[PDB]
């Protein structure tokens, strides 16, 4: 197990760690989070009690270094930093662990939720979407725009998701206009899978990462990307069977985890009704269709 | 965006534009079969592509052979229309290519947009005008060329004859739409109005009769009376 210590907690804040969250009071004796499961990426996220503006947070993998959080009173946020002195880091963590000033990552043993949401997500791929090469962890917030949003403005602070545009020359072969517009299999299998992502695991990783940024930060461009990546598969007549089965599992766990009271802002009615009831794959997502119909029948 | 009555004079400015109407592309007769089912039989159709400023009409004749062995013909017809309009644009010299293409039916937007991706500076727009271009096949010389075609063919016409020698393109378009609306509402009576007087005849190189200015006023009034007469017949007014 690994640990993200906190130098202090000078401002009252709701702290998220993966799908969990807890509140810390202003100047409370809080010194971080222990027992973080090794083997997965993680996200630690923040919403200030006195200014819910800007949710923000950090994606990290404890296998890549020793990370800690310290508040910066000038920029007014909790910042992730890397401690290069391993002995100092071990000593500080042990002291705080002995004084019981850390919360424990509260994983139920039966519970595979986080693995199910991050199965295909890798830090190396996160670090290409979020470009800040001097850090081993990646900052995301509520307001960051995507490369595609910026084409339709500070490029250094952008989410470099793969651009998907159904009415673009990339999506449509000259001479196959009707074919390629009504059946996106070319665009999915040749352009995106074979050409850009290389395999379906990388495509699913970006899809999962987009959903998580949408859910944890309310990042609008991330929600757009998530839906575009779903629609691209559902609108293709020819999809490898293993991909459809895996997509159903991915989407089921995303819908299961979504806060019920955020469904109105996190789910696009057009895309979901199209994917579940009109698309080529309308009968290939049995688990997702069942949870959607039982949890959010209003959207449909 | 969409084209309506607020920006109606835009049709007659100096930016080249084309209306595209696909109503008459896929045409069928419906009949019973020997077994008592129902079958369709396609007949020749046409794409109606019109420059409202100059009157130039690019009439692409759609021969029934294009439908042979194809499925989902109503959908295919929109994509075939878009393919042919795209081909027309590419065939025109750059200085003759339109800056805007206005489709009469919103279902033509995506097919045309996709076929014209190579022309990002040509705007593809709908219209809120209800334009009676479906009645093009009530114009005898247009219907004759479509029905006689034995293969795909493009035929060029000036749908205004020589009217632009005497009137503006705004007035000419208004005259055309009134004539087409009348032919759409009551074709027999419209042709009667247009042809009753034998001393006034259509020139070999024209589509409509050779009316003087005063006679066009009379004809236009008779067409408006026809439209109103039919409105009253329809709604019992
Ligand atoms: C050089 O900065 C510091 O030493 C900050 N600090 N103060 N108390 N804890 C820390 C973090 C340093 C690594 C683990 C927690």
């Amino acid at each position: 197990m690994n640990t993200v210590p906190f130098t202090s907690a000078p401002i009252e804040v709701t702290i998220g760690i993966d799908q969990y969250s807890f509140n810390v009071k202003e100047n409370q004796p809080f010194h971080g989070i222990k027992d973080i499961p090794i083997g997965h990426v993680h996200v630690i996220h923040f919403q200030h009690a006195d200014n819910s503006s800007m949710r923000y947070g950090y994606w990290f993998d404890c296998r890549m270094g020793n990370f800690y959080i310290q508040y910066d009173p000038k920029d007014g946020l909790y910042k992730m930093m890397e401690e290069r002195d391993g002995a100092k880091f071990e000593n500080i963590v042990h002291n705080f662990k002995e004084r019981q000033m850390m919360v424990s990552y509260p994983k139920i043993d039966e519970d595979d939720t986080w693995y199910n949401l991050t199965e295909f997500v890798q830090m190396d791929k996160i670090r290409k979407i979020v470009r800040k090469d001097e850090n081993q962890f990646s900052y995301v917030d509520s307001s960051m725009t995507t490369v595609q949003e910026n084409e339709l403005s500070d490029p250094a602070h952008s989410l470099n998701y793969t651009v998907i545009n159904f009415k673009s020359r990339e999506a449509i072969r000259p001479g196959h206009e009707m074919e390629d517009f009504l059946d996106k299999s070319y665009y999915l299998n040749t352009v995106m899978l074979q050409g850009i992502f290389k395999n379906s695991s990388n495509y699913f990783g970006e899809l999962q990462f987009a959903f998580l940024n949408a859910m944890f930060f309310g990042n609008y461009g991330s929600s757009l990307q998530w839906h575009a990546m779903i629609e691209l598969i559902c609108s293709s007549a020819t999809v490898p069977k293993h991909m459809l089965d895996k997509l159903d599992e991915i989407l089921y766990y995303q819908i299961k985890t979504l806060p019920e009271q955020y469904s109105d802002i996190l789910l696009n009615e057009r895309v979901w009704n199209i994917c579940l009831y009109s698309s080529f794959q309308k009968n290939s997502l049995h688990n997702t269709e069942k949870i959607m119909e039982n949890k959010y029948p209003e959207l449909l | 965006g969409a084209m309506n009555s607020s920006n109606y004079a835009e049709l007659f400015n100096n930016d080249i534009k084309l209306f595209v109407d696909d109503t008459n592309v896929y045409r069928v007769t419906v009949h019973k079969t020997f077994e008592g089912n129902v079958a369709t039989k396609a007949i020749n159709g046409c794409i109606f592509t019109l420059n409202p400023k100059t009157g130039h009409l690019f009439l692409k004749i759609i021969h029934t052979s294009v439908w042979a062995g194809q499925k989902r013909l109503s959908q295919l017809a929109k994509w075939k229309t878009a393919e042919e309009v795209s081909a027309l644009v590419r065939s025109l010299p750059k200085e003759e290519q339109p800056k805007q293409i206005i489709v009469t039916r919103k279902a033509m937007l995506d097919p045309l947009e996709v076929h014209m991706l190579d022309f990002p500076n040509i705007a593809i727009r709908p219209t809120e005008l209800r334009l009676p271009f479906s009645a093009a096949m009530s114009i005898d010389k247009l219907s004759d060329v479509v029905m006689k075609a034995t293969e795909p063919q493009m035929v060029l016409f000036n749908i205004y004859d020589d009217w632009l020698d005497r009137i503006s393109s705004y007035t000419a378009f208004s005259r055309l739409t009134l004539l087409l609306r009348a032919l759409k509402t009551n074709e027999e009576s419209a042709k009667m109005i247009l042809l009753s007087d034998p001393t006034i005849t259509i020139k070999s190189y024209h589509l409509w009769p050779s009316f003087t200015d005063e006679q066009w006023i009379t004809i236009e009034s008779q067409m408006r009376d026809l439209i109103l007469t039919e409105y009253g017949r329809k709604y019992n007014v």
